[PDB]
């Protein structure tokens, strides 16, 4: 296709990041208590209000 | 005759120095200007609404909640 | 010395030194499942019925099996019409004795039943689980759940291959697999479960902090401050505001109509209505253990009952001198309390028109009342030269126990769901916790303004606090913090600010979710 092209093209670095967040957090199928905590914030509710706004 | 939605004025007499005296402010009127004046505005009725105060512990900043600027956590 | 006094006191006074149930409980459990499977699970049903039906009439339990029989025809009316009428000893009835039934089922599947079974044993699991044990063989097999399109069927089919001999044997699989188209070890099973279940418990609380939770603000505009009281239904689905203007107003909580009982009102349109008739402005409602009645009381003093399904008065209850302030439904809702103006606690079932139990002994006007979850306490307060908090027995009538210890207008009383602990707030912004059976006070919290805490609410499992107050604020409090792992008190988890509404009502629901209400005064 060329729709899902454009779509990876646009995506890819921000997928990367998130992957390798993941799986740093569940190495070895083990909570690693190093790792950040899953916490929600202001800033990223704003993101999602602004996304909601163009919809 | 408590329940009057007219604003409540005082009057100052003097009985000498030092020594005022308060009267209410009163005023013959026409019963032609009361009973021609225009009625209060009517509010509209009542009702109701929801909106998200909190979500997994953290206010969202929508128009319905305060805003970050106008002592709610601990500091001991 | 108050210790001395009590001990002289004490030394003078001469002190020493039924299958129903089991059916529905299945039903609803079958409903609620993934539709994959329900295929298999239904033919649960139809054992389980017959046999139980049979051991009534084998227990001389004639009415019983009638009503059964006749309540659950509805179900196989289209089906086991010859089979009910038959019921309704016969060679049938032997031979269904003599030969178990066969209940084909996954492996998977029996093991989700049996925890299922296991963790409701007490609800109606243990009657199933016997039934199954005594007359039913599930005759376990490993392939997947079989459907009339499943990838099962559909294989057989294609391949022409042939029956099963557990599954052979009113329906039956091989009317899905026809070309018209093991064993058991119950008893050691339900063992294994609960040997299973219990390696997984949690059992401390080191480290760490408090618990996220979310919030819904129902807010009420246009009121000009009107509005004495509100009060939410046990499902969340109603909400009631009593007056200073002598009337109630009932709004559903979606927006959706209101439903009338009567003739005339069929098909009626409106999602809020009316209930007129006090004289004077309502201090307290209460919803009935679906709501079907309502109970309001008023400062003409005296106590109305309302039913919901025709939007009308039942009766009138007038045992006060003076106005009414408080009013309360038991836990379960046949019994309910009121207190007010003339220093008296009264309690009255809906039975009768007079009090059944008077309880004196205050010395002060009462300003908030609580029940016991086992619904034989009640639990007072009194304001003013009397700040005291009363513990009364409803068999007896007597005082239990006292807590002091307040200095400022008790506006809140709250008991816990596990029946052991107590909660106060008062007009100096401190909650007080309570121990009930020591009689002695636990904690203080702190962090309200002045004015109020009106709500206080506790979550299913007692181990956090929700309150909420006048100050536009709502509060939410650890009851344990945890072991240490080696104006605001550090127990507080989260406050969160209101825009202009003071929180007049405040509930916790079956999740870390709660719902609040208020006014809202734009000055």
């Amino acid at each position: 296709d060329e729709a899902y092209k454009i779509w990876k093209q646009v995506t890819k670095k921000d997928r990367a990041l998130i992957a390798k967040e993941r799986y740093q957090l569940f190495a070895n199928n083990k909570l690693n208590v190093e790792e950040p905590a899953l916490l929600r914030t202001k800033a990223g509710m704003r993101r999602f209000l602004k996304s909601r706004r163009e919809a | 005759g408590y329940e009057s939605t007219r604003p409540l004025r005082y009057g100052e007499a003097s009985l000498g120095p030092g020594q005022p005296l308060f009267y209410i402010d009163d005023e013959e009127v026409d019963f032609e200007k009361v009973i021609n004046a225009p009625l209060p505005k009517v509010p509209r009725d009542m009702t109701f609404t929801a909106h998200w105060l909190a979500v997994e512990g953290v206010q969202p900043s929508i128009p319905q909640n305060p805003t970050t600027a106008e002592d709610l956590l601990p500091k001991g | 010395n108050l210790n001395q006094i009590v001990t002289d006191y004490l030394k003078k006074k001469g002190f020493t030194r039924k299958y129903l149930k089991a059916f529905l409980l299945l039903k609803n459990w079958i409903d609620n499942n993934l539709d994959i499977y329900k295929f298999e699970l239904r033919k649960l049903l139809w054992p389980v019925f017959v046999y139980s039906y049979l051991e009534l009439v084998s227990q001389g339990y004639v009415d019983d099996a009638k009503h059964l029989l006749e309540t659950l025809r509805s179900h196989f009316e289209a089906v086991h019409q010859d089979q009910l009428a038959l019921l309704d000893e016969n060679h049938t009835t032997r031979l269904y004795r003599e030969n178990k039934y066969r209940i084909p089922l996954n492996q998977s599947l029996s093991g989700n039943l049996f925890h299922f079974l296991e963790r409701e044993a007490d609800n109606g699991g243990a009657t199933i689980i016997y039934i199954l044990q005594t007359h039913c063989s599930v005759e376990t097999s490993a392939r997947g759940p079989i459907e009339p399109y499943s990838f099962e069927a559909i294989y057989r089919r294609a391949r022409n291959l042939d029956l099963d001999e557990a599954d052979a044997h009113g329906v039956t699989n091989r009317d899905v697999l026809d070309t018209s188209a093991r064993a058991r070890d119950v008893v050691m099973e339900m063992q294994k479960v609960r040997e299973n279940r219990d390696r997984f418990v949690i059992e401390g609380r080191t480290g760490g902090i408090g618990i996220p939770v979310s919030a819904c603000m129902f807010t009420f505009h246009n009121t000009l401050g009107t509005v004495s009281c509100m009060d939410f239904s046990n499902d969340h689905k109603l909400v009631a505001v009593g007056t200073m203007d002598s009337y109630i107003r009932v709004w559903s909580l979606d927006g959706k109509p209101l439903k009338s009982a009567l003739e005339n009102e069929k098909n009626l349109k409106v999602n809020n209505r009316k209930l007129i008739g006090h004289s004077g402005p309502v201090y307290g409602v209460s919803f009935s253990d679906s709501s079907k009645l309502l109970l309001s009381c008023s400062a003409d003093g005296q106590i109305r009952l309302w039913s919901l399904e025709i939007w009308a008065c039942l009766c009138i209850y007038k045992a006060h001198d003076g106005p009414v302030f408080r009013v309360l439904w038991g836990p379960h809702g046949h019994y309910f309390a009121s207190a007010g103006w003339d220093k008296t606690v009264r309690v009255f079932t809906q039975d009768h028109a007079s009090a059944v139990r008077i309880m004196v002994g205050h010395d002060t006007s009462i300003s908030a009342l609580a029940w016991h979850p086992n619904g034989t306490y009640v639990f007072s307060a009194s304001d003013e030269m009397d700040k005291s908090i009363r513990m009364w027995s409803v068999i007896t009538g007597n005082c239990v126990r006292i807590f002091t210890g307040h200095t400022h207008y008790i506006t809140a009383l709250e008991c816990a769901h596990n029946g052991k602990i107590l909660a106060s707030a008062d007009t100096g912004g401190n909650i007080f916790i309570w121990d009930i059976e020591k009689g002695t006070l636990i904690k203080k919290c702190r962090g309200h303004g002045k004015g109020g805490i009106p709500s206080l609410s506790f979550s299913a499992e007692s181990n956090v606090l929700v309150s909420g107050g006048l100050d536009c604020t709502v509060r939410v409090w650890d009851i344990e913090l945890p072991a240490d792992p080696n104006q605001i008190t550090p127990d507080q988890i989260s406050a969160f600010a209101t825009k202009k509404t003071p929180v007049l009502k405040v509930r916790f629901t079956r999740m870390n979710l709660i719902v609040a209400g208020g006014c809202y005064d734009p000055e």
